[PDB]
């Protein structure tokens, strides 16, 4: 489903943020 | 018999009824007779609603009514004739929109009964195809322009070049409808107006037939002509200006200003009506302003 | 007669998430 | 850093300031004929599946 | 029959209803000499179209009414080949044979027994044959003589079912073309008289030049660079140069193409995202996109221009041809 290839996606973007906090 | 009287007697009232309203709508009062003869006919091509017929529609519609290859100088005989205006009828109410629709006997009847005062003063009942069509030709809406170009097809031969017999019988049928609004002395036929119209000698083109009666000034007998159509343009046009005779906060139509007084403009209506006021004099040169 | 249904709210939250990161991101490098 | 992030407020300042965009007011402009024409080539439009059952 | 005096007032003036032998009503143009049929549930749908007068322009009217009527009388489900097939079943072959309504009532039948073994929950025999024969007396049967000729039979069906342009071109081509293929200009005439027929039953044959075919012929045979006769190829190029009393044909294929069609695109009006059915897109402006139902209502967002090109997508759109027109208007407004 759309919504849920875009709520993958949501996650993707989540883990990115993080990976980027803890490296900061 | 008795049911053709009483359609006859209908056809009598509402003419009655149509020249009624044109003489109460005061425009008997105007002083200036081109400016009259025009208003008179913008209020009965507003009241038959023929300013929404084009040139076009009437070409078509004679085209299915055979009238193409047919003798200009043929009688009409008096019949029903019902489908002959249902034909343009249904041509616009098939492009106008349901709400921006007409009534269905009153714009025709209308219309014949206009057409027997212009051409049928004696209620022969024969009008020939020339007069009627040269009739539709003019006094339909849209542009000038083609109305103009299709009476200069007709009026001239296959070579283009307008013939002067023709010519003739046109300004006799258009001088008609002057008479049916009551500017017979006003814009009647003369002798002399083809002459001074155009010269019998110079041969006039399509371009020459354009310049000449498109004119600054257009020709007397005909001055009226190309004006209706601009006071079908300016009919409808807003000027947030004061006014000096009747003070109209915003007018609307044709603007006159004096060239000569300071911080005077005047109406429309004040100035075909001759209205005038303060040291201004009635002789003082107008500019006519359409915006 | 109107409908029409597009997520914008959700389209300006990612565009904020995807401008923060930016910034966050240049920052460190 | 200071030029990345003016560029960044540059792009923040019409990712927000745009609100998406009205449709009433174009409705005002609109003519109500034309809205009775709205709501007829939407009607057909949306009996296009009607169209299949018909 | 009893229903002639309830329902003679559904219409006025000129229009006379009148009934058929075939127990069929039909109105009466009289001093036309023209006469068009009004069938209850033809005369409920005519009621449905009046109305859709809200089409602004002329091409787009015609082809959406027509679109409507065929979709309605379901003769969409009809293929090329069947119709053939039932055609020359009937052994109705020479153009000029008149036909009475038997013959057009069999024929019919043929054509609708297969349709409805198609269609058992869409087509319903007598009904869709009624209605069929209701709709080509009114184009082909002004006179009410119940007599019509067999190349306006063919050409109203080839026109209303469904086949390729070209194809409907070139079979009614091959029906008004002599046995070698050439059309001179009176087969030309016929066959546009026979579609002119077709707009005067609705109310728009002037906006296409009227009913005078003669203009058509004099551009066709120009294009045909004055040859005696025209050939297949090159009546498939001048109609593909969209000559002003055929357009509509094409128009009501695009429209039935586009009828299915969904751009992922928002109405620079109404809002309406995604686009389904006809995209416009400005070719001056940037990122002005309009949906069919502001477009026909005649509103302008921003006002028109000096000149106000627009591209008509009536398919989902390929990214590599619109970044390519997008760099065409770019280009366009730099300078």
């Amino acid at each position: 489903l759309r919504g849920r290839k875009g709520n993958l996606a949501i996650c993707v973007i989540v883990l990115l943020f993080l990976l980027a906090v803890i490296n900061l | 018999m008795i049911e053709d009287s009483g359609k006859r007697g209908n056809t009598m009232a509402e003419r009655r009824q149509l020249f009624a309203e044109m003489r109460a709508q005061d425009l008997d009062r105007i002083r200036l007779s081109t400016y009259r003869t025009a208003c008179k006919l913008r209020f009965v091509q507003k009241k038959c609603n023929l300013h929404l017929v084009d040139i076009w529609n009437v070409i078509e519609a004679l085209r299915e009514n055979a009238l193409n290859n047919l003798d200009p100088n043929t009688e009409l005989n008096v019949a029903r004739l019902e489908a002959v205006l249902s034909t343009i009828f249904y041509q616009l109410n098939k492009r106008m929109p349901t709400t921006h629709q007409i009534h269905v006997e009153q714009s025709i009847s209308l219309l014949l009964n206009f057409l027997l005062a212009a051409f049928d003063p004696e209620g022969h009942g024969k009008i020939s195809v020339f007069a009627v069509k040269m009739a539709l030709a003019t006094l339909c809406g849209g542009k000038i322009m083609d109305k103009l170009r299709y009476i200069f097809s007709m009026i001239s031969d296959s070579s283009g070049v307008m013939v002067y017999g023709r010519y003739d019988q046109f300004l006799r049928e258009v001088l008609k409808l002057p008479t049916a609004v009551f500017e017979g002395p006003s814009f009647g036929y003369t002798e002399q107006s083809a002459r001074s119209c155009f010269s019998q000698q110079k041969k006039v083109t399509l371009n020459g037939f354009l310049d000449t009666l498109m004119s600054d000034p257009p020709p007397q007998c005909l001055v009226w002509l190309p004006l209706l159509h601009r006071l079908a343009n300016v009919e409808n046009v807003f000027h947030p200006v004061e006014c000096s005779y009747c003070h109209s906060e915003s007018m609307m139509g044709f603007r006159y200003r004096c060239q000569q007084c300071h911080n005077y403009q005047l109406c429309q209506d004040c100035f075909w009506r001759g209205h005038a006021g303060g040291s201004h004099s009635n002789q003082h040169q107008m500019k006519e302003y359409t915006s | 007669v109107y409908k029409v249904g597009i997520y914008g709210w959700r389209k300006r939250c990612l565009y904020f998430f995807v401008l923060l990161l930016m910034i966050l991101i240049l920052v460190n490098l | 850093p200071l030029l990345v992030a003016l560029l960044l407020a540059l792009l923040l300042a019409y990712i927000m300031c745009c609100r998406r965009e009205g449709r009433l007011k174009r409705d005002l402009a609109t003519s109500d004929i034309q809205m009775v024409h709205h709501c007829t080539i939407h009607e057909n439009t949306e009996e296009l599946r009607q169209m299949a059952a018909s | 029959p009893a229903s002639q005096h309830f329902l003679s007032t559904s219409v006025q003036g000129p229009w006379e209803r009148a009934i058929s032998p075939n127990k069929v009503p039909y109105y009466i143009n009289h001093e036309t000499q023209t006469t068009c049929w009004d069938h209850p549930k033809m005369t409920e749908l005519y009621q449905s179209l009046a109305d859709l007068n809200n089409v602004r322009f002329s091409a787009y009217r015609t082809a959406m009414k027509l679109r409507r009527l065929q979709k309605a009388l379901c003769l969409d489900l009809l293929t090329l080949s069947a119709a053939c097939d039932a055609l020359d079943q009937h052994n109705l072959k020479q153009n000029d044979q008149p036909m009475d309504i038997l013959q057009i009532i069999n024929c019919l039948t043929t054509v609708y027994d297969r349709l409805e073994q198609e269609h058992n929950n869409l087509v319903n025999v007598p009904l869709c044959v009624d209605m069929c024969l209701n709709w080509l007396l009114n184009v082909y049967d002004t006179g009410r003589t119940g007599r019509i000729r067999v190349l306006s039979f063919k050409t109203g069906i080839i026109s209303l079912c469904k086949a390729h342009l070209e194809d409907k071109y070139r079979y009614l081509f091959k029906q008004v073309a002599s046995s070698t293929g050439f059309c001179d200009q009176r087969r030309l005439g016929l066959l546009l008289h026979d579609s002119i027929q077709i707009p005067r039953q609705l109310g728009e044959v002037a906006s296409f030049g009227g009913s005078n075919i003669e203009p058509s012929v004099r551009s066709c045979f120009q294009f045909a660079n004055n040859k005696p006769e025209i050939e297949a190829a090159l009546f498939l190029d001048w109609m593909r140069l969209e000559p002003q009393s055929m357009v509509w044909l094409p128009v009501l294929h695009r429209v039935a193409a586009a009828e299915t069609a969904k751009h992922q695109a928002k109405c620079n009006i109404c809002k309406e995202c995604p686009i389904i059915g006809f995209r416009y897109r400005s070719l001056k402006h940037f990122n002005y996109d309009i949906c069919q139902s502001c477009f026909f209502s005649g509103r302008v967002a921003k006002g028109h221009k000096m000149h106000y090109p627009m591209v008509e997508y009536c398919t989902p759109t390929t990214s590599g041809e619109d970044v390519r027109d997008f760099a065409k208007v770019l280009k366009n407004k730099f300078r």
